[PDB]
């Protein structure tokens, strides 16, 4: 069974620092790309970050947040920095269904139960 | 009124299952020898014209979209392109610093800033000596780091094999054959969804010819739908699963590079070569492809009409161009003559269509290296090939993946996309299933062993 | 008139033609080697099956063991002319693995019966 | 302000190795133990 | 079945160049070695060259000619220079029996069609 966990997040003050995680178990690690997608209230899903083979960002990250994938644990990483608080929302994990990432929301077929991330 | 039990040793009945398939390639190549990429100096030779003999009175369903075949084929894919770089040579000593600069040869205005002319020492077959080797880089494959001063874009992430010249990656056909015990049915309906009964079934011993091809988007060289091309999904009403057009029709499609690239060799060591670009000969064109544009509006009609019949009648269907990611995804990666291509297709799916000669040019790029599909982690290196690289082939079929819209604002936008490379296969092996047979029923009669 | 040539035919007619689905049963490399051993296993499962009933390999073997109505329920001639063997296993598939053991009780009873009969003379 | 139980313990040693590019070389420094390095002829 | 496929030839001027190519097709290409051998009108056959694991050459070769093999098309190449009017003649191709090379005819058992060449 694929399944997928989640890191805490919680409160951060703004400008503050923040790390998420999230752990693919159920299928092999190197043969799929994890993104992750957020969700702000009184708006539609859209792409934040994913690692396939290169790095992807979307057009609001301007270089503030870093992503990477460990093989060994197999999970990926989000290194957020200095978050404004407009970036509050709910940041899902999704698996690709295969080694490319497409910032469409139809190009996953996993999703995650959603972490939420707030700033004030 | 008595009567006993029996036992019909030999019996036909069958129970899903699944299991491991075999070799199976025409012999009319064996001659040739070519320790290539999907094998046939080893396998058992094939069969002509298997025993395909038709049922009566029979009634089977499929499913393709929970398929086993198709999940074992890939696992095969991956464990044969594994197999066929062990002997190749690794790239570990060409990650040097490069000093790069354009090249200008009265370069048309299409492209610039698109081939890199750089230059790097390198040790030469005595490690006491070097020497100062050039060579062309697409811009693809170099960065930036601080000017002039590029290196490969995969030295820093993971170092990855030469592609052997002795193996080559055009598509030879692969017929599956079951094991002894075990049997392939076959679906025969043209009106074949991808899923439920289908009357007409027959069986075989041996699939027929399956050529695996590596694209993303416009799977080339399909196997062609008899009559009124087909949608084939799994829940359309779900817009997260890809849709497989299928048209019987096929539009040809050539693709060219007009590039007379020259290949040099360059000696890593001591029976270690690498190969590396010239001098290109001749103006430099950009590569590019060219369909029909008769024929692609009238397929285009067909498959516009075909899709209403699942999304009514009075819906306003526009096709949009990709939706925009991985460079492999937004064009479509399709192999060509040793060459990886990456052609631009906003052209094509650009129209839209209400409920009421030329030719399409697109431009296209290429990758010396690519991050293969079959691993996250290892790339590849495609050595040049000499002279002027054109191929055709045939656009079978689309990979579509439709937009999440409201409810309402019933236009209704579909996107090419794919890569899944799982898909590719499953427009082939959407007919057959594989079956296990279970002899030795229980039925009633009458007897009475004798003592 | 081929290999499971008459699958949707009627059973009693399936019964016509029945070595051709039993001789054409036991006719990456390491891929083809695993298929083959377990090809020749499952053959000399099915025989062994048979040997310890009352029969070795004469294809057709009547047991006297006797039959249950609740198992089936059908009359006699109305399965052996219209409905077919996929249909039919479909029918006993759930009473399926205690036949078998009725078969082998009947055939150790029966055998050692007939071993103290010809020890008496 | 290591403890008195263990001084010859953890020895801090600097090596060049080579980076990710096959030109350049870095100079980086790591903790062994006293069990995984042997003198040669000091430091 | 073991067959040979030679290259064209044909005219060329005095002192002009050539390149000659013998394809084997059959056998193993890294089990065995080729050479070539030339049959002038009136004379018998003779050597002229051919790669083994080292290079070999006639006597009247002089370093004019060059032979090296490609192991990828399984193909052996014999670069002519120079060519002299006393080198027209037809130009065989054959396969060693194994991995060496000798310079009496016997020593081979698949000879090619014959390439004409001539030197006006
Ligand atoms: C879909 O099917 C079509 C139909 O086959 C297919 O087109 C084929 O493309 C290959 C590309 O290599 C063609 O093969 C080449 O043809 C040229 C023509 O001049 C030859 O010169 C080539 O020979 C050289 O390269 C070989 C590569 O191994 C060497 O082995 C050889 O020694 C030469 O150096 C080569 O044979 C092929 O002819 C066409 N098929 C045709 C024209 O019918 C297309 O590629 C398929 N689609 C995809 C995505 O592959
Ligand atoms: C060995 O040394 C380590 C380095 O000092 C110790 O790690 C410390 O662990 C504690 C508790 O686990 C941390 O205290 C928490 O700090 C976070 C803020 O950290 C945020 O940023 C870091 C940066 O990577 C990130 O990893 C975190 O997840 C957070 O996002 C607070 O939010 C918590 O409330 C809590 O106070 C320390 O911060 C951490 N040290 C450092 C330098 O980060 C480790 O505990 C030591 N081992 C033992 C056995 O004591
Ligand atoms: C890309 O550039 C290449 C380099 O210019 C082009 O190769 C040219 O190909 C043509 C026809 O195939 C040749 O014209 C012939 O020349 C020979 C004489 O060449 C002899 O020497 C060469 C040296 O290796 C040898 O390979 C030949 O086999 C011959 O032995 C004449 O005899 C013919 O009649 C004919 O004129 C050119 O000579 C050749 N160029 C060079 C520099 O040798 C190639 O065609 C270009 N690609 C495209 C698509 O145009
Ligand atoms: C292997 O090398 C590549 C190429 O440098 C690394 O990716 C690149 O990483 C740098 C920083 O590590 C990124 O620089 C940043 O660029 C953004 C703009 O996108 C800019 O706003 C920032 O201020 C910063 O300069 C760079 O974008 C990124 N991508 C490219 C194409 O250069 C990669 O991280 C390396 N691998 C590992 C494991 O570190
Ligand atoms: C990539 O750049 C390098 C150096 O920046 C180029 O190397 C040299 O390029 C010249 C012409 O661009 C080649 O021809 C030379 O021309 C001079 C003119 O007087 C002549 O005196 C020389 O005898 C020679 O013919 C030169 O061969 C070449 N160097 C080598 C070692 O080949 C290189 O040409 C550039 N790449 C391309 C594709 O232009
Ligand atoms: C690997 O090294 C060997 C040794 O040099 C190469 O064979 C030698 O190649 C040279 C020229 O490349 C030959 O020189 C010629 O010698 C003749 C006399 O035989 C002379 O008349 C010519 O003017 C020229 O100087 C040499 O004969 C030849 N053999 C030996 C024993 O040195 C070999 O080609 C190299 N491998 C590769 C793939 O290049
Ligand atoms: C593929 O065809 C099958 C039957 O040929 C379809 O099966 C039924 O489809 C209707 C709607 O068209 C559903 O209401 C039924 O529940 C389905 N029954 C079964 C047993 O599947 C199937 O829907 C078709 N699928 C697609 C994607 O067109
Ligand atoms: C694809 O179509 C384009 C036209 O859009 C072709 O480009 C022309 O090709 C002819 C061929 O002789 C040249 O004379 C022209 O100069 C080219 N440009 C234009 C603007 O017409 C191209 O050759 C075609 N390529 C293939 C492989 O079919
Ligand atoms: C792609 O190339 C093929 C062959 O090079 C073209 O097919 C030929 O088209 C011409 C058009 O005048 C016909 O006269 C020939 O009979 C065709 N031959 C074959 C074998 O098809 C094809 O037209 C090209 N594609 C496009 C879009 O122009
Ligand atoms: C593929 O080609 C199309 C045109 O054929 C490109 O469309 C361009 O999109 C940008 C985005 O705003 C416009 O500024 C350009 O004007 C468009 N082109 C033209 C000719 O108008 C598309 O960008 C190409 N694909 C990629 C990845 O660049
Ligand atoms: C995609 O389709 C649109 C039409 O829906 C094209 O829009 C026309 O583009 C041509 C070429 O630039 C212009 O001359 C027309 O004026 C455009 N139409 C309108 C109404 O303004 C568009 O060009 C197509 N994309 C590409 C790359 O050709
Ligand atoms: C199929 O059944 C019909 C009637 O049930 C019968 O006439 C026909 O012969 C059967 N098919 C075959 C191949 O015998
Ligand atoms: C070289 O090409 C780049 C674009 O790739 C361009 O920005 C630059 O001006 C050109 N000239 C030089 C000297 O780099
Ligand atoms: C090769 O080494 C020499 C040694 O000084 C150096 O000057 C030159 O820049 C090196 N080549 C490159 C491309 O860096
Ligand atoms: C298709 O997806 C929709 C989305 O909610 C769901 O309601 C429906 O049950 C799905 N149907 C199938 C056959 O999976
Ligand atoms: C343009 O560049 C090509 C590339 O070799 C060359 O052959 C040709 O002579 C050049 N023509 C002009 C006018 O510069
Ligand atoms: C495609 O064909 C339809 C009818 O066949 C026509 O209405 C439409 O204008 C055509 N589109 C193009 C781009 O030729
Ligand atoms: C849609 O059109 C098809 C054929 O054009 C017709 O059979 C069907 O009844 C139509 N349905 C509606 C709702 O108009
Ligand atoms: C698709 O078209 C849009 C139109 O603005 C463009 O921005 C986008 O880059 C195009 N996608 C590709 C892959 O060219
Ligand atoms: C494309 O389809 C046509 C029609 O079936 C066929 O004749 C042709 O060989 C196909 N092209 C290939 C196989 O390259
Ligand atoms: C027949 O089946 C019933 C219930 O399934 C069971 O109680 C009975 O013992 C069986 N009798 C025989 C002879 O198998
Ligand atoms: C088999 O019978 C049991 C109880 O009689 C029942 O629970 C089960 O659903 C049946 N299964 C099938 C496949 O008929
Ligand atoms: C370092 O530790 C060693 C014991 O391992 C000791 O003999 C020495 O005096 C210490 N100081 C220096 C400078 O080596
Ligand atoms: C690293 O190389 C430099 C080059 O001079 C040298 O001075 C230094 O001592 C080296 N590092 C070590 C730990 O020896």
């Amino acid at each position: 069974e694929v399944q997928l966990v989640e890191s805490g997040g919680g409160l951060v003050q703004a400008g503050g620092f923040l790390r998420l995680s999230c752990e693919l178990r159920g299928s092999i690690f190197n043969q799929y790309a994890m993104a992750w997608f957020r969700q702000a209230p009184g708006k539609e899903r859209e792409f934040v970050a994913g690692m396939g083979a290169v790095p992807h960002y979307g057009e609001f990250v301007k270089g503030r947040f870093t992503i990477s994938r460990d093989n060994a644990k197999s999970t990926v990483y989000l290194q957020m920095s200095s978050l404004k608080p407009e970036d509050t929302a709910i940041y899902f994990c999704a698996r690709s269904k295969s080694t490319y990432i497409s910032y469409n929301s139809n190009g996953y077929d996993y999703w995650g139960r959603g972490t939420q991330v707030t700033v004030s | 009124e008595n009567l006993w039990v029996t036992v019909y040793y030999g019996v036909p009945v069958w129970k899903d299952a699944e299991t491991t398939l075999f070799c199976a390639s025409d012999a009319k190549a064996y001659e040739t020898e070519k320790h290539n990429v999907w094998a046939t100096h080893a396998c058992v030779p094939t069969d002509p014209n298997p025993q395909e003999i038709h049922l009566e009175n029979v009634t089977e369903e499929f499913n393709m979209w929970k398929n086993n075949m198709v999940e074992q084929m890939h696992t095969d894919i991956i464990s044969l392109w594994d197999q066929s770089l062990k002997p190749c040579v690794k790239l570990t000593p060409l990650c040097v610093t490069l000093q790069c600069t354009n090249v200008t040869n009265n370069i048309t205005d299409d492209m610039r800033g698109e081939l890199k002319n750089c230059s790097f020492n390198m040790t030469t077959e005595l490690r006491d000596k070097k020497q100062k080797v050039y060579s062309l880089f697409y811009r693809l494959d170099v960065v930036q780091i601080n000017n002039k001063e590029y290196r490969l874009i995969n030295c820093n992430t993971s170092a990855c094999t030469q592609a052997c010249p002795k193996v080559s990656f055009e598509p030879i056909p692969i017929h599956y054959c079951a094991p002894a015990g075990f049997a392939i049915l076959k679906c025969k309906d043209k009106k074949f969804n991808g899923t439920g009964p289908c009357p007409s079934v027959s069986t075989v011993q041996c699939t027929h010819g399956i050529k695996p091809v590596v694209s993303t988007q416009l799977l080339l060289n399909g196997s062609l739908a008899e009559e009124e091309v087909m949608i084939r999904s799994e829940n359309i009403t779900n817009n997260a699963k890809n849709i497989l057009v299928q048209f019987n029709t096929p539009v040809q499609i050539n693709c060219t590079r007009p590039n007379n690239n020259t290949r040099k060799s360059i000696r890593i060591g001591p029976g270690q070569a690498f190969y590396a670009t010239g001098d290109i000969i001749g103006d430099i064109r950009q590569a590019h492809c060219n369909v029909s544009k008769a024929t692609w509006n009238e397929t285009l009609g067909k498959v516009v009409k075909q899709l209403r019949k699942h999304f009514g009648n009075n819906t306003i269907i526009r096709f949009a161009n990709s939706s925009g990611g991985d460079l492999e995804v937004t064009t479509h990666s399709f192999n060509c003559g040793g060459e990886f291509f990456y052609c631009n297709t906003s052209g094509l799916f650009n129209s839209t269509w209400i409920s009421n000669n030329d030719s399409i040019t697109l431009p296209c790029r290429i990758k010396q290296i690519i991050n293969m599909w079959q691993r996250i982690g290892q790339c590849m290196y495609a050595p040049p090939i000499q002279g002027v690289i054109r191929c055709v082939s045939n656009i079978t079929g689309l990979i579509l993946t439709r937009d999440g819209g409201s409810t309402n604002s019933t236009t209704e936008t579909f996107r090419p996309g794919g890569g899944d490379m799982r898909d590719n296969w499953r427009s082939e092996l959407y007919k057959y299933k594989v079956v296990k047979i279970e002899p030795l029923g229980v039925a009633p009669t009458r007897c009475k062993r004798r003592v | 008139l081929g290999f499971l040539g008459a699958a949707g035919s009627t059973m009693g007619a399936a019964s016509m033609t029945l070595t051709v689905q039993a001789r054409n049963l036991l006719s990456w490399g390491i891929k083809q080697l695993q298929a083959r051993v377990l090809a020749v296993e499952r053959y000399l499962r099915d025989q062994q099956l048979l040997g310890i009933w009352g029969c070795s390999g004469k294809l057709i073997c009547c047991t006297n063991v006797p039959w249950n109505s609740s198992w089936s329920n059908r009359n006699l001639s109305e399965i052996w002319d219209n409905m077919t063997w996929l249909q039919w296993d479909k029918e006993i598939s759930n009473y399926t693995q205690i036949i078998y053991g009725l078969l082998e009780e009947s055939q150790n009873q029966q055998e050692k019966n007939e071993q103290d009969l010809l020890a008496l003379d």
